[PDB]
RNA sequence: GGAAUACUGCCAGCUGGGACUGAGGACUGCGACGUAAGUCAAGGAUGCUGGCAUAAUGGUUAUAUGCCGCCCGUCUUGAAA
RNA sequence: AGAACUGGCGAUGCGGGAUGAACCGAACGUAGAGUUAAGGUGCCGGAAUACACGCUCAUCAGACACAAAAGGUGUUAG
RNA sequence: GCUCCACACAGAUGGAUACGAAUAAGGCGUCCUUGUGGCGUCGCUGAACCAUAGCAGGCUAGCAACGGUGCACUUGGCGGAAAGGCCUUGGGUGCUUGCUGGCGAAUUGCAAUGCGUGGGGAUAAAUCAUUUGUAUACGACUUAGA
């Protein structure tokens, strides 16, 4: 289960430079250690700050404001694969940011074969109104009075032998 | 749970059914398989037909008879599929195979006894909808089986008079339900209902 | 009257073994009506008796019984490990075994 | 004159009361509020007790009963609509809830109660056999 | 299930009572007294005597880990 | 405006189900209960019950079978061969 | 082909890998109980026909880096 | 195979409890114009149905049903795929826990479940012998003789 963390670093302030830029970003990780490692990697890559002169001011966990509210999430993702790195944008209809990022990671590992090692979450934002969604598969669930069945349900059997010839009707 | 289990092989996967039957056999359970010709295998017919040829093409040069044996009956094919899943060439494996019987259709006295199915081996429960599948009977007929006509002819007779037996059972259950209904609302019936019966 | 059974019938699968090594001191027993380790937890410590007929009569009877006990659960299918005073012949693989309700706690 | 038979499906939609099969709230009724995707649906069962959450359709089984419900209703509105529709009364009358209750009662039976049930069953069978063939 | 026992005297019995040093007459008399004391309590509830007389045995589909005693 | 729950970590918190071990051999010590006498789960188990002399039980041969095991010695080459 | 430095072997058993000299763990008194590594959990084979998200019909798929630069009115995502 | 004599004694313990077909559909009841018809009703596992009380299941007296059930008979039907089993009419004989009573349990002491051979009598058949070739190196094979 993923979790959202906030990490800030200001590169061990020295003489003549008190309170540096104080780089701030949000990191999604399953634990504090992984969040700190990802923050260090992002600082090394995007910025010129390394752990040699770095410092973790504070790490905090951010909880989604409305864990029971359905939202459409627009995520900008930059990931690396066998080919060169390129930007990517996707839209996810989920309830919480953590679930949306988890689904994005699962899709990337499934379709693009990209795993957590080479995936960067640039930004996660909520789409407020309809007709701003640019993906058809997300617009699919926005239709008014959406009703559909669940044909051919895969019923589970607790016994090897069943004297019923079960039907998959729903 | 049952001294002998009769499994209806119609609309079942050869692989899963054979695996479960072998596993039950290794546990000391007697199982009888019926309607082997109706067994189904995933994939289009040509793929299954091509697969059969490449296993019989390996006929030994010096001694073909003592070498691979190619059986066309669907029951023989099912037994071969299940045979490989059991540790044959050993006393434990040989004893287990003695508990399994495979027949085409439902020969008596099994025709007059209850039969069961394996939910995890049903073709209509595992295969994705709309996907191609192969029938064991048609494959056997293509590869040399010559008893499909008689099998179907005497299986149709099996449904004949068994529909009549079911009709008689339904008529009897009509009177049984009427007797239960007229016996309802009584003190004993009310007590049974309160006690979950 | 119709039935006098006071035990839960089971099946002896095989000894606790690896891919190429087996430990006859521990036997795996399948209990009817048990599907999860939680259900099998109730059967722990129950006496296990294997009943078979012997050609020779020794104590005025043709039935010889080997006793055992339930040690711990095995796997996720309800299989439970069992240890007997004398290990099973290894020919009883799949043979029926009897599990009693004593020593009972309920 | 047109005929279209055997097309009754339990559609998944807002206001579709469902029964949870697996999870903490297994066996507790829930009402679908908003559909997230083909595999995730938001449910709320405040009358039953299950807290509002997004559940996987694989962990829940639909039920024939249905009731009107505004899309994306909150817990209070969902509970109000549940009370107004009186879906609980319909649920009990159905043979499915009766079967659940009978199974629970049988699982809760006692040895002495089992003996009483056996005696009552014997008496009922005797009465039925006497009634039969007459 | 329980049956009233306050009306039955049991303090007399002890470990030495069952010692074995053709049934002892005192044992029969004590059994008769206990039966007389407990028969009223047994009859206090319907079908209790029949339930006690009937033996207990298992049947197909019975799961002791699921049955309630 | 207000509490509850989820998660993390703690309990020198409480209490059930199962398996193996019984090692030491009159006290010397660390400890607890108890005003005291005395007691205790405190440097390793005690008490009771059931089977027994035409015994209980144990030992050898083959077959009955779960699994494994290349034919021994010397010598070549870093090894097997 | 011949040389310079460096980690295992050689004197070395065990588990895993259909078997295994260049592969992983683990380096060894006789025993009991328990927990694990690599390796595994449809049968042979002791262990879930576990969960969730997507992908592929392959007329010799798939579960093993050279011929791989390109082609396809095959499919799912940017 | 018939008869007389001598000798031995891989795993039950409730019931394998019978339609077919579809699985993007199905059963059951009922109704009508008799149709790929109308209404109700059910699945979401067999967690199901029968039977399950009696010194391992005795003796005995009544009530109510006259039904349920074991037994050898008895009339008839069905079952050729491995039928070999399924029943069905009539009576007889036992139980009936469907209902109400009277007798015994103990000491087992707290548990080690609790049906051919080898010797004869007779009689069906086979081999060799013998002999013809249709077979032939030798085996082997087709024939004839109370």
């Amino acid at each position: 289960h993923f979790k959202e963390y906030q990490v800030i670093g200001r590169r061990l302030p020295t003489e003549s430079v008190p309170e540096p830029k104080l780089f701030r970003m949000r990191i999604f990780a399953s634990n504090e250690v992984i969040a700190k490692s990802r923050y260090w990697y992002f600082l090394q890559k995007l910025h010129k700050v390394k752990k040699a002169s770095g410092e973790i001011v504070s790490i905090n966990q951010i909880n989604e404001a409305h864990p029971t509210k359905v939202k459409n999430f627009g995520v900008w993702v930059r990931y690396d694969s066998r080919s060169g790195t390129h930007n990517m944008y996707k839209e996810i209809r989920d309830v919480s940011r953590v679930a949306a990022v988890e689904t994005l990671y699962q899709d990337m590992a499934a379709r693009h074969r990209a795993r957590f090692r080479s995936i960067h979450i640039l930004k996660v934002a909520e789409i407020e109104k309809t007709a701003d969604v640019k993906r058809q598969y997300v617009k699919q669930f926005l239709t008014k009075d959406l009703k559909f069945p669940l044909p051919h349900r895969v019923q589970k059997s607790t016994k090897t032998f069943s004297y019923k010839r079960p039907s998959t009707f729903y | 749970v049952e001294p002998v289990v009769v499994i209806d092989g119609k609309g079942h996967l050869v692989g899963r059914l054979a695996s479960v039957v072998a596993k039950q056999l290794l546990n000391g359970q007697k199982i009888v398989v019926v309607r082997a010709e109706e067994l189904n295998i995933s994939g289009e017919f040509f793929r299954n037909k091509l697969k059969y040829h490449d296993f019989l093409r390996k006929a030994t040069a010096f001694n073909k008879t003592r070498g691979p044996f190619h059986f066309r009956a669907p029951s023989r094919i099912f037994y071969k599929a299940l045979r490989g899943m059991v540790s044959h060439k050993t006393a434990r494996g040989k004893a287990a195979l003695e508990r399994l019987k495979v027949f085409e259709g439902i020969p008596p006295p099994y025709d007059k006894k209850k039969r069961v199915v394996v939910p995890q081996a049903l073709r209509v429960l595992r295969l994705k909808p709309g996907r191609k599948y192969t029938t064991l009977g048609k494959l056997s007929t293509s590869v040399g089986w010559k008893y499909e006509d008689v099998v179907a002819k005497l299986e149709a007779k099996r449904k004949v008079s068994s529909a009549e037996y079911y009709a008689k059972k339904r008529a009897f259950t009509k009177k049984v339900a009427s007797a239960n209904a007229t016996a309802a609302e009584s003190d004993v019936a009310k007590q049974l209902a309160a006690l979950g019966y | 009257a119709e039935s006098h059974r006071l035990y839960v019938k089971g099946k002896h699968l095989s000894y606790q073994r690896s891919k190429r090594v087996n430990n006859p001191n521990v036997s795996l027993i399948k209990i009817e009506g048990v599907a999860t380790p939680q259900d099998a937890q109730f059967y722990l410590g129950k006496r296990i008796a294997y009943v078979y007929r012997a050609s020779k009569e020794v104590r005025g009877s043709k039935i010889r019984v080997m006793w055992g006990k339930v040690t711990r659960t095995h796997g996720n299918s309800g299989v439970v490990r069992a240890t007997f005073r004398n290990n099973l012949p290894a020919k009883t693989f799949g043979a029926s075994v009897r599990i009693f309700l004593y020593p009972s706690n309920i | 004159d047109s005929i279209v038979k055997a097309s009754n499906w339990r559609l998944v939609e807002v206001g579709r009361v469902v029964l949870i099969k697996k999870g903490q709230s297994a066996g507790k009724l829930a009402a679908i509020v908003e559909i997230i995707d083909q595999k995730k649906v938001l449910i709320d069962g405040p009358k039953a007790g299950v807290p509002r959450q997004a559940i996987n359709l694989g962990q829940v089984v639909l039920t024939p009963l249905t009731f009107a419900l505004p899309r994306g209703a909150r817990t209070a509105t969902v509970s109000k609509k549940w009370a107004a529709a009186a879906v609980c009364e319909k649920w009990a009358a159905s043979s499915w809830a009766k079967k659940i209750a009978q199974r629970e009662r049988r699982a809760a039976l006692t040895d002495f109660e089992r003996f009483q049930v056996m005696v009552l069953r014997k008496q009922k069978r005797y009465t039925v056999k006497k009634a039969l063939a007459k | 299930t329980k049956v009233s026992v306050e009306g039955v005297n049991v303090e007399k019995f002890n470990v030495e009572y069952f010692a074995k040093e053709e049934i002892k007459a005192e044992r029969v008399e004590d059994q008769k007294v206990v039966d007389k004391a407990l028969i009223a309590e047994i009859k206090k509830t319907p079908l209790l005597k029949q339930y006690l007389s009937a033996s207990f045995s298992l049947k197909n589909g019975d799961k002791p880990h699921m049955l309630k005693f």
